[PDB]
């Protein structure tokens, strides 16, 4: 029997350790790499979507630097009678589109907080944007929870679509917070 | 008495004055005319009258730019209130107008054809920017930031991959360019740049430039040499148990890159891996893992659930791997001469005590074995037994493989060496079982037959335990491995079961 | 560690606290720059799949495709918009810099250019706008 950690024992051993602290892993049962951003399981290539080492999803569209024919390059004209970006004259598809598409980023927030302006309340279980349909009235109203029939949008499709829910209060979030943190970066938490 | 008197101020004014016109109102003939007038003003201040002057142009060029760099981060941080954005802004201002200065001059230096002035121009920029980054690096040190350059050097090269002729005709030597810029550039190097230093090797340009678009796979040795770079920094702290918060990351993003390569170009990793391993820790599985597990894209593997015989692979175990690494180099002249010498005489049998003697080097603190030296044993010693067999009139078999000079030195170094010699040599044997070939068939076989006839069952116990700390890790697992471990549970001429360590612990009772 | 290696670990960690933004990477975003912030966990972290094909922009609203053409130049997103726009009937002008669609079909029509009623997006109040008797030169369409 070896008497060493090169047996079974410093196998073991390594296996509790690593069970104990996560910064450990890497010499003992590993981690789970489809946890990870990118998709393993893709028939195409994955590295023209690849952004950095410590990104946690692919690239966007909008972070791709395609060769745009010059007609389309009119900010450097532009540049002083373009209008600004205000969330509050957009429709909500739009609002939709920088929720979904900037994600990790402020501007998502800044369309969650003009979606709750909407009368739009996010479900933190159901992971969908819920407001209130035309004419219709929930069917029972408590002071913890509410159900009836409601307006969600369907992400998948792009659409909205009326579904009945069982909303309770707690499980809806209240307005959007802004963080404070100066020079905040995500890569560094990649550990 | 480095610079003459006036020039950084030729070079500030010249410099600035190209970030106005950078962001002016300017399209493409603007900037052609711009280009043009700026040029024709760079002349006239006496600026390129010789290299040496350029060179100091540039250098003045880049020190600003870092400078402007340090006001701004040092302005952020004495006043946190300030939107980062814009701090940002300013070092992406100045960095991006000099690094399309510096692209319009390699563009335009010489004729069209003239591609070895550009070439010339480029190296020389490179170099300088390298030269100040190093400088920099020394006298900062921990205050030493990455944003001007990485933004430099990853400009210029997205700058420099521009879908044009001019800019294609020279791709090759670009690419060269910036792989020795970046060789020189190493994190043993450059500790405080490691970080945008695998940004730049791991970019998706950069990799599909290398790996890819260049013909004839003529890209793979410099990136496979960038990858060792790196395997090398990593590797003494992942042999360590405890790993800071940094050196995770870092690991993660390798095995986020590494995961790219192996998804992609997986002939890539196939080619070399030798070196890889050479490199790499043997207690850091999963990279192992990444490595052993890349296999040809025609090939499709036979099921190792349920096997039926070798008879599906009879076709690919004749095929011999290809190896891109010399490693027969690596072992000293008479080292090598007495190997074959034994390899072919089979005398005298002291060879082996003195084998045994020559591989295990203590002439430094730490480190008690050449690994290096041990893999390439058994490799050449693997191969060599091999083409053997095969020389003789037969095929590598079970029985093939036995009672040769070959085998011996396998025997000896199982049975004559210490736990941790015979883990580096287990963990050499179980390198080469990966996708159906000669090598791991052979090795397989040597392996099988190392735990059958073993003298003591510690050697078995460490066999065991090498197969099997190998597939107790996520995925991937290499296939030769598996098969070989395999082989060990099926087959009841091994008597698994009926050993010690099998049943020693619980957990390791209950995990079978 | 070796002493070396020491160092080279200290000044890992040194660097550390200032990791490269994801926008150094990229150029220079002017309207839309990355800002990246502590986003809850029930939130959606990562775009919806097959984001980045066409046929996901086609189900995109007008505002949202000219929002995306305006304020994200020079990337793969203005292209898929522009795309988008140009299979749902609108002209880009040249000289104008913005799209038109036929709000009917013209009265005069040749080779040289093309004159009617159309309606287009005005990127200085932000809306559509008709336009009567709108002569439509080819000489600024590509």
């Amino acid at each position: 029997m070896v008497t060493d950690q090169f047996g079974m024992i410093g196998l073991l051993t390594f296996i509790r350790a690593a069970e104990t602290d996560p910064g450990m892993v890497h010499l003992a049962l590993g981690s789970d790499l489809t946890t990870l951003g990118l998709n393993l399981n893709s028939p195409e290539n994955l590295y023209p979507k690849f952004a950095s080492p410590w990104a946690s999803s692919p690239c966007r569209p909008q972070d791709i630097d395609f060769h745009v024919p010059s007609e389309y390059l009119t900010n450097i004209h532009i540049r002083d009678k373009l209008a600004a970006i205000k969330l509050g004259r957009y429709g909500e598809d739009l609002l939709f589109y920088l929720y979904y598409m900037n994600g990790g980023d402020v501007l998502q927030l800044l369309a969650a907080v003009e979606l709750f302006n909407r009368d739009w309340r996010y479900h933190k279980e159901e992971r969908v944007w819920i407001t209130r349909a035309p004419g219709m009235e929930p069917t029972m109203k408590t002071n913890t929870y509410e159900r009836g029939t409601y307006y969600f949008f369907d992400c998948l499709n792009w659409r909205k679509v009326a579904k009945e829910f069982h909303l309770e209060y707690d499980k809806l979030e209240e307005r959007p917070h802004l963080p404070s943190t100066f020079n905040y970066n995500p890569a560094q938490q990649a550990f | 008495y480095d610079d003459p008197p006036g020039l950084r101020e030729k070079a500030e004014y010249l410099l600035r004055e190209w970030v106005n016109l950078y962001h002016s109102a300017a399209a493409g003939r603007d900037s052609t005319k711009a280009f043009s007038a700026f040029v024709g003003q760079m002349h006239q201040q006496g600026i390129l009258k010789t290299d040496d002057l350029i060179t100091r142009f540039f250098r003045l060029c880049t020190e600003m730019c870092v400078e402007i760099s340090y006001r701004a981060q040092a302005e952020q941080q004495h006043n946190p209130a300030a939107n980062p954005t814009m701090i940002r802004a300013k070092c992406y201002h100045n960095l991006d107008a000099f690094v399309r200065l510096i692209a319009l001059l390699v563009k335009h230096s010489g004729e069209a054809t003239n591609t070895v002035t550009k070439i010339n121009l480029l190296n020389k920029v490179l170099g300088i920017v390298v030269g100040v980054l190093l400088q920099d690096h020394d006298v900062r040190q921990s205050e030493f930031q990455q944003l001007p350059y990485h933004r430099i050097f990853i400009m210029l090269l997205l700058e420099l991959n521009a879908p044009e002729h001019v800019l294609e005709t020279i791709n090759f030597q670009t690419l060269t360019a910036f792989c020795n810029t970046f060789h020189i550039l190493r994190p043993t190097k450059a500790p405080g740049f490691v970080y945008a230093w695998l940004e730049l090797i791991s970019h998706r340009i950069f990799i599909a430039r290398m790996l890819a678009h260049t013909p004839q796979q003529k890209g793979w040795p410099m990136y496979a040499q960038l990858l060792i770079d790196l395997f090398k920094y990593l590797a003494p702290f992942l042999r360590n148990v405890e790993l800071t918060k940094p050196m995770q990351i870092l690991y993660k993003g390798t095995l986020r890159v590494l995961l790219v390569l192996l998804h992609d170009f997986p002939e890539f990793l196939c080619d070399y891996h030798y070196g890889f391993c050479d490199v790499i820790p043997p207690n850091c599985i999963q990279l192992r893992n990444l490595i052993l597990s890349a296999f040809p894209r025609n090939m499709r593997l036979p099921d190792p659930f349920t096997p039926n015989l070798k008879v599906d692979m009879l076709s690919e175990i004749n095929i011999a791997p290809r190896i891109l690494t010399n490693f027969t180099g690596v072992m000293p002249p008479q080292f090598k001469k007495d190997l074959d010498s034994y390899l072919k005489t089979r005398s005298p049998v002291t060879f082996l005590s003195d084998l045994r003697s020559n591989l295990q080097v203590s002439n430094e603190p730490g480190n008690r074995y050449n690994l290096q030296l041990i893999n390439a044993l058994v490799l050449y010693v693997g191969t060599q037994a091999i083409a053997h067999i095969h020389n003789k009139g037969s095929t590598p078999s079970m029985s093939t493989i036995t009672h040769s000079a070959h085998m011996d030195i396998f025997q000896n170094l199982a049975v004559d060496l210490d736990t941790e010699g015979r883990y580096l040599f287990l963990n050499a044997i179980a390198n080469q079982l990966r996708y159906p070939n000669s090598h791991t068939h052979y090795f397989s076989c040597t392996m099988l037959y190392l735990f059958a006839e073993a003298n003591t069952e510690a050697i078995q116990e460490q066999i065991t335990r090498v197969l099997l700390e190998r597939l107790i890790v996520n995925r991937p697992h290499p296939w030769g491995l598996l098969i070989t471990f395999i082989e060990l549970i099926k087959n009841p001429a091994f008597k698994f079961w009926n050993h010690e360590f099998v049943h020693c612990a619980p957990e390791i009772e209950k995990l079978f | 560690l070796t002493k070396e290696q020491l160092y080279q670990q200290a000044m890992e960690e040194a660097a550390w606290h200032h990791m490269p933004h994801p926008s150094d990477s990229e150029r220079i975003r002017q309207y839309l720059p990355r800002n990246p912030c502590p986003t809850p966990p029930y939130h959606h972290q990562m775009p919806p799949p097959h984001s980045d094909t066409v046929e996901f922009y086609q189900r995109l609203s007008t505002e949202t495709l000219f929002f995306i053409f305006y304020y994200l130049e020079g990337t793969k997103a203005q292209y898929l918009a522009a795309k988008a726009l140009k299979k749902q009937s609108w002209r880009f002008h040249t000289k104008y810099m913005m799209w038109f669609q036929r709000h009917e079909e013209p009265k005069t029509i040749t080779d040289e250019f093309e004159q009617g009623t159309y309606i287009y997006f005005d990127y200085e109040k932000w809306g559509q706008r008709k336009k009567e008797g709108f002569t439509f030169e080819y000489r600024y369409l590509e």
